[PDB]
């Protein structure tokens, strides 16, 4: 009837505008009773201490340490070369080296075969 | 200059026979009184150098590291007897024995007039950081960290001393004063090749330049606070000075020995700042913009122009005094919930002001606001640059706008938003801290007042 | 639809610990216990920086060579020099397209 | 201060655009139950108001009679 | 342009802090009679933002299309200047209608 | 200065106020503690509207989550107090 | 914002949000105040034709087309509340807002000033200390063995007693802080 | 000055108020129309646009299309 | 604009180019000119500091205008003769420079035509 919106990676699709929300099984509702359930277990626990008058300091979250231990000290021993791992370093970590290079030495070529000409318009070029 | 040296021998047993209650007073006064000393070299002259004798000499370059040395000291001890009060009495002088021993061989480094004896002096300084970092570093992590530490510095200095000797083999002499005035011109063959990289790979390290720099983040997030600030303000800085000192043997043949390292220089400078952007470790961060301050140092000594020489000394000063301040912020934050972790306290402007504008003040001379003479060095080398290739004001140009942007996240992240509603230990800062980033801080717009004092003898 | 009873229950004794707790906040009359000429403004403010900034420029700025530079005055014709005393002529009949 | 609010039984759509949604809505069938709620934005003080040309020229009245005195003014002033 | 745009956004401010710190128009229904002095100077804000002869405004726009107008100038930009200045007052339009005319459309606690 | 300090006697005021303005509540059979559901026979829909109109009234909006819940003008007015802590 | 989530919405919440959503985005697209009450009879007349559908899935049907046309037709710049979420006061005061416990840092000069209000707070932390651990054993007792199920959170049954977990509850910092 | 909040009534309207816009809307259409009346040549121009074509090639110096 | 549509629609080749203008002689149809006089030196424009473009053929009235203005400095309503004295010698110079144009464009327009109506009789 109306024109469709498609969702795409930095404009995702509505929650309203989500087929699989809209045609639901018991196996769905018995999957959200179970999610409901982790969330509530989590609350509780992190209410007791967050009420808790005896408590002085920094309420430890291991999902933060575990956060921080995969993007810092995990990565290495999950490591294999392979063919995408070793050409995504080749390229990242090569291709803009030379490309650098050839721009540098090929500007620097230039100026220098002016410079020997004895036209480039030096004058008043006193501080280098 | 022995005037100098002296004292702080005598600072060792001073500390070494001082009532248990009364190291760290005794040890910060004398210190200070030291640095004021050493202010006083800072009268140079426009020609030659001030050549005390025949083994020390101070110079237009030198001089102000020495003073930036003798007056980090004092900061270190204030910024470590506050992790270190449940240590015995025996293990906190030997602590301060550590710094004082660093101190030292420091101040001998810069003042040696003989390229051996500054490399004796220059491998000399690991051993107190190693000991310090891994005997009172905090994590598990620190063993390594001291491992990475030891063997990328010396597989790089080893060499260096092979250079060095056949160098006193051919000429007769490493005395810097008889190596200038003799200098002669280094031919294009594989042997003068080789000789080069040997002669400026220890520095490279020491910067460290991009691709060998693995072992700062590891060091200057494993070590001690103390350790941190001198491995931040001082010891990347002898890279610098010896590079620039070395470099008068090695024309004509750096116009071309150079490029590698200066590509690498520019795309890992624009590397380390993007790695800035994504970090969750507050430490690491500071550790990343000290690599990229650095490879624009080593982009300044490498171009080997006068604007890029003071440049580079004006830069190796501010960045010194804006790391060791950043690291001291950082430690504050630390000490408060034991976790280094940037995004775990936050809203802290609500409950510590004054912290706040030191932050605020740090995080503006990180990103090199005018007239700071963190802005000064970086024109300069952006300047030299330029006249170098007109193209460079194109990856200098994005550093500038990464810089700034990790930099004011830093700040957003800690200072700024809703404070953590579960961390109740925040309590106020005290007299100790605030005054460790004023001592930090108010040097630096001193110095931007008179900057020919940091501008090197170029 | 609506609250269950122990909702119900839970919210008014939360309401009354609340409304106490902000009728506490109240300040009673001695909280804080504090413990133990007209144009003046253009004499501090404008007079003596206006002095100090002209004795600066008069004698030490001046005492240099070209650090208060200024652009020359316009001559029109008819004008009379003050220094000379030379005076510049008239300027070259005009044709009077009145 | 102490202020209380209106009798509530003066709120009435007569006379409002409120009674010709009402009237229109009549036509369908169908019931407008907040009108009242709504008649006090027009029912007051607020029953009339300027036009987007009658605002431009505000004082307009003021500044004209202003100018043609001074210029009557101005043209026997010549006659000295 | 300095003298009438901070008069606007002050003006602006003035609204908003009138209306507890409302900020949409659609909120704001007629203040022409209920704010009388900030009606007053929004109108001549308006007016001189617009180039109206002999204020503010005119002095400058007026001397700038005619400048625009006799040059040897792009014609694309020549045509979009032309275009921007009808779209100014289009906009100036717009505030003064929906800020001041009308009836009210803010909460009735006033 | 700003605002004055709203009381609960004024909430309630305007919240009787809004109520007796609407068509489908006769004015005398309303009461602060009339059920919209049970005593005046209303449906969802004019929960929501009611809802909707204790919003316009107030100037800020009362999630959905919460809004469903309330059933008596005496509800609503403790929210609103509970919100804008009010406690006089 | 106060009231515990469910772990899933029904048909008739989402038709009653659905309608909420709409009549303010319709009273965004009419700005004057008589249009919207007559458009706004039409949605509803519009809601209520299908109410009284006995079959759920051609309702769920409806329910889903009328969405599609909101996400068409929504006014992209609709108004929002100072206030709300999306509002230009949204956050504003936030940095006014101080937690309770740093008052116990203060240095006993401050503290010398407001005699009373400490002492009123000493009561009420008093109060907490002597009310936790009949806090802990309630929520104890009333707890199922496999964990809560829902966030919901009992009141005080007994005596004396206060309902569980109450002390971040009533001690907020204020909506205008400073 | 104490002006007291009206619940749902037109707010209470002080004459200084009044009389300060009035004056000031009044002041500016005063300007406008007495610099027209002195300067209507900043509006409406103030010199001939003259029409190209109505010159004689006598003073435009083209000769008969003979030479 | 109309000259910007007979330009770019019409005959490109009878309308004058703007940066190439004049193409004819300046003596080519007037049997004698007069050479275009001034009356400011240049001492006493470069005493009066005008511009590098407002050193034109009407810089005299402005230096006068000028130092009217110095000289009734405090009335800054004085100086009215001598501003319209200075726009109409403006306005004069732009009525020439219309002149200009209007002499290029008829000048074109004629050649063109008498070229080709002579080439024309050559090629019958
Ligand atoms: C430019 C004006 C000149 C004024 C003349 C006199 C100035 C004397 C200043 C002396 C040095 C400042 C001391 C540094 C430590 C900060 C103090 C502190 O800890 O706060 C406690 C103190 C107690 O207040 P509080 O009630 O407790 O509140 C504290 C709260 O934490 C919250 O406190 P807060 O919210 O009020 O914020 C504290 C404040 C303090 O934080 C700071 O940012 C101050 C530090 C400066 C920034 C450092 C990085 C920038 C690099 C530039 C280096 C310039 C140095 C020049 C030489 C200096 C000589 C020592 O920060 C700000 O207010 C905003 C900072 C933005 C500054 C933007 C300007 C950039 C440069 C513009 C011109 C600079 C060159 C001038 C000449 C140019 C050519 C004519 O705070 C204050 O009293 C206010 C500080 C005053 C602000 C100074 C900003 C302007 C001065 C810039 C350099 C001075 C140049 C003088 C030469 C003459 C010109
Ligand atoms: C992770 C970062 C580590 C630090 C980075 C250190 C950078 C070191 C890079 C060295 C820079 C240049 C070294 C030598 C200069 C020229 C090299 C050569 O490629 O150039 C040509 C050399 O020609 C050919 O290339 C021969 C060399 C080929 C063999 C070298 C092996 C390089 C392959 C890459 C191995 C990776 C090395 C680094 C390991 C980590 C020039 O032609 P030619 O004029 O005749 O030689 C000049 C010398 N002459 C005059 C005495 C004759
Ligand atoms: C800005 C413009 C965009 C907006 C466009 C929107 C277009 C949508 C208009 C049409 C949508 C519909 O009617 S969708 C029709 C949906 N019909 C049904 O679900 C039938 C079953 N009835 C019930 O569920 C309840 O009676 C209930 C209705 C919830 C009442 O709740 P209460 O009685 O318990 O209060
Ligand atoms: N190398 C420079 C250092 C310097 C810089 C600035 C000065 O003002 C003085 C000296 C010499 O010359």
């Amino acid at each position: 009837s109306f024109p469709k919106y498609k969702p795409s990676r930095l404009a995702t699709l509505p929650a309203t505008l989500d087929p699989a929300e809209y045609d639901i099984s018991p196996e769905t509702r018995k999957a959200q009773a179970e999610r409901l359930a982790i969330r509530s277990r989590l609350k509780r626990e992190y209410l007791l201490q967050y009420n808790d008058p005896n408590r002085l300091g920094v309420i430890e979250d291991p999902a933060l340490i575990r956060w921080t231990y995969a993007r810092s000290a995990n990565i290495y021993p999950n490591f294999r070369p392979t063919p995408k791992t070793s050409l995504l370093g080749a390229l990242f970590g090569i291709g803009p080296l030379f490309f650098w290079y050839y721009v540098f030495k090929t500007d620097r070529d230039k100026k220098e075969k002016l410079i020997q000409e004895g036209k480039l318009d030096q004058t008043f070029n006193i501080s280098y | 200059m022995l005037k100098i040296i002296i004292p702080t021998t005598m600072l060792l047993p001073m500390t070494w026979m001082s009532k248990h209650n009364m190291i760290w007073i005794n040890a910060t006064v004398h210190s200070l009184l030291i640095s004021l000393i050493s202010l006083s070299l800072l009268n140079q002259l426009g020609e030659n150098s001030l050549n005390f004798s025949l083994t020390f000499f101070s110079d237009s370059l030198s001089a102000p590291l020495l003073v930036l040395t003798t007056w980090l000291l004092p900061l270190m001890l204030m910024a470590s007897q506050s992790h270190l009060s449940k240590e015995t009495t025996t293990r906190k002088k030997l602590y301060i024995t550590m710094l004082i021993l660093l101190q030292l061989f420091l101040i001998m480094t810069f003042t040696a007039t003989e390229l051996i004896l500054f490399y004796i002096l220059f491998e000399a300084t690991l051993v107190p950081t190693l000991i310090i970092i891994t005997r009172w570093g905090n994590q598990t992590e620190r063993l390594n960290a001291g491992l990475y530490f030891l063997f990328y510095t010396l597989a790089g200095s080893l060499p260096l001393l092979v250079a060095l000797v056949y160098i006193q083999n051919t000429t007769g002499s490493l005395n810097f004063l008889i190596i200038h005035y003799w200098s002669h011109p280094l031919s294009n063959s594989w042997s003068n090749i080789f000789m080069w990289l040997a002669c400026i790979m220890a520095f490279m390290v020491k910067m460290p330049l991009y691709g060998l720099h693995l072992w700062l983040p590891k060091a200057h997030v494993e070590a001690p606070i103390a350790g941190s600030m001198v491995l931040a303000a001082v010891l990347l800085k002898l890279g610098g000075y010896g590079m620039m000192r070395i470099t008068t043997i090695l024309n004509p043949l750096t116009n071309y020995m150079a490029y590698p390292f200066l590509m690498l220089s520019m795309w890992g400078m624009i590397m380390t700042s993007s790695i800035c952007l994504r970090q969750t470790d507050l430490k690491s961060l500071i550790a990343y913009s000290s690599v990229s301050h650095m490879a624009l140092v080593i982009v300044a000594i490498m171009i080997q122009t006068p604007w890029s020489f003071m440049g580079a000394t004006a830069l190796m000063i501010a960045h010194g005094l804006t790391s060791s301040m950043l690291f001291c912020l950082a430690n504050t934050n630390y000490e408060r919930v034991h976790s280094r972790t940037m995004i775990l306290a936050r809203g802290l402007q609500t409950l510590l002001p004054l912290m706040a504008t030191w932050w605020l003040v740090a995080s503006l001379t990180n990103l090199a606001l005018p007239p700071s003479i963190n802005l000064i060095g970086e024109l300069f080398i952006i300047t030299a640059s330029f006249s170098w290739s007109n193209i460079t004001i194109i990856l200098m140009g994005m550093n500038m706008m990464i810089t700034a942007l990790y930099s004011l996240y830093m700040l957003i992240t800690t200072q700024r938003g809703k404070y953590t509603h579960h961390i109740n230990n925040i309590k106020p800062s005290f007299t100790r801290e605030n005054a460790l980033m004023a001592l930090h801080i108010l040097p630096l717009l001193l110095l931007t007042l008179n900057p020919k004092m940091i501008l090197g003898p170029l | 639809s609506g609250y269950t009873p122990d909702e119900k229950l839970r919210l008014q004794q939360l309401r009354e610990l609340r409304r106490r707790w902000l009728k506490d906040q109240e300040l009673s009359p001695r909280e804080p216990v504090l413990p133990p000429r007209h144009s003046i403004f253009a004499v501090t403010h404008v007079l003596i920086p206006v002095w100090i900034i002209h004795y600066y420029l008069k004698y030490h700025v001046t005492a240099k060579p070209y650090t208060v530079v200024e652009r020359k005055p316009r001559i029109f014709p008819g004008d009379t020099i003050l220094e000379t005393g030379e005076v510049i002529p008239l300027m070259k009949e005009f044709p009077d397209q009145h | 201060s102490k202020m209380e609010l209106p009798d509530y039984k003066q709120w009435k759509i007569e006379g409002t655009p409120l009674e010709t949604v009402q009237e229109k809505l009549a036509a369908r069938g169908l019931r407008d139950p907040w009108g009242r709620n709504e008649a006090w934005r027009y029912s007051g003080g607020f029953a009339n108001n300027v036009s987007f040309v009658g605002a431009l020229l505000k004082g307009f009245k003021w500044g004209f009679a202003a100018f043609v005195v001074a210029v009557g003014a101005e043209y026997y002033l010549e006659s000295q | 342009h300095a003298f009438f745009k901070a008069m606007l956004f002050m003006c602006s401010g003035s609204i908003i802090h009138s209306l507890n710190d409302e900020q949409d128009i659609r909120k704001m229904g007629g203040l022409y009679k209920a704010m009388p002095f900030t009606t007053t100077a929004l109108i001549i804000g308006s007016l001189a933002l617009t180039g109206m002869p002999y204020l503010t405004g005119f002095y400058s726009k007026d001397l700038i299309i005619e400048a625009v107008n006799m040059s040897y100038t792009n014609a694309w930009a020549l045509l979009m200047t032309l275009i921007a200045t009808s779209l100014t007052a289009a906009y100036s339009t717009r505030i003064i209608f929906f800020a001041f005319l009308g009836k009210p459309r803010f909460p009735p606690l006033v | 200065s700003d605002a004055p300090p709203l009381t609960l006697e004024a909430i309630k005021d305007r919240v009787l106020y809004v109520l007796k303005l609407y068509d489908k509540i006769d004015p005398e059979k309303l009461s602060v503690n009339s059920h919209f559901m049970k005593d005046l026979g209303l449906d969802s829909l004019d929960q929501v509207e009611i809802i909707m109109a204790m919003e316009d009234e107030f100037g800020f909006e009362i999630p959905d989550i919460d809004a469903e819940k309330l059933m008596c003008p005496q509800e609503i007015v403790d929210y609103i107090a509970d919100k804008k802590d009010v406690y006089e | 914002a106060f009231s515990a989530p469910a772990a899933y919405l029904t048909h008739q919440q989402k038709v009653l949000r659905l309608y909420k959503r709409a009549l303010r985005h319709l009273e965004s697209w009419c700005v004057h105040r008589d249009k919207y009450r007559y458009f706004a009879c039409l949605m509803r007349a519009r809601f209520d034709e299908h109410k009284n559908e006995k079959d759920m899935v051609k309702a769920t049907q409806l329910l889903r087309q009328a969405e599609e046309e909101f996400w068409y037709g929504q006014h992209p710049q609709p108004y929002i509340f100072p206030e709300s979420p999306g509002g230009t006061s949204y956050e504003r005061y936030e940095c006014y807002k101080v937690p309770e416990w740093c008052l116990d840092d203060w240095h006993p000069s401050e503290k010398a000033m407001y005699p009373d209000y400490f002492a009123k707070r000493e009561q009420w932390k008093r109060l907490r200390r002597e009310s936790w651990e009949r806090e802990v054993k309630q929520l104890q007792e009333e707890t199922p063995p496999g964990g809560p199920r829902t966030e919901a959170l009992p009141p005080a049954r007994k005596e004396g007693d206060l309902p569980p977990l109450w002390w971040h509850i009533v001690t907020r910092p204020r909506e205008r802080p400073m | 000055v104490h002006i007291e909040p009206r619940y749902r009534q037109f707010p209470q309207l002080t004459r200084s108020q009044l009389i300060q816009a009035e004056f000031f809307s009044a002041t500016m259409w005063f300007w406008i129309l007495w610099r027209f009346w002195h300067d209507s040549d900043a509006v409406l121009g103030h010199f001939p646009y003259p029409d190209p074509s109505q010159w004689t090639d006598e003073e435009l110096g083209i000769l008969p299309d003979d030479e | 604009g109309a000259h910007l549509a007979r330009r770019y629609l019409g005959d490109a080749s009878k309308e004058p180019d703007p940066l190439r203008m004049p193409t004819f002689p300046p003596d080519y149809g007037f049997p004698e000119r007069k050479e275009r006089e001034m009356v400011a030196t240049q001492q006493e424009m470069n005493d009066a500091q005008l511009m590098l473009q407002q050193r034109d053929y009407c810089a005299h009235y402005l230096i006068q205008l000028l130092k009217c203005k110095r000289d009734s400095f405090p009335n800054f309503l004085a100086c009215k003769h001598e501003q319209h004295d200075w726009d109409y010698c403006e306005h004069l110079d732009y009525v020439k420079r219309m002149k200009e144009f209007e002499r290029e464009r008829r000048l074109l327009q004629r050649k063109k035509r008498r070229e080709q109506r002579e080439a024309e009789m050559a090629r019958g």
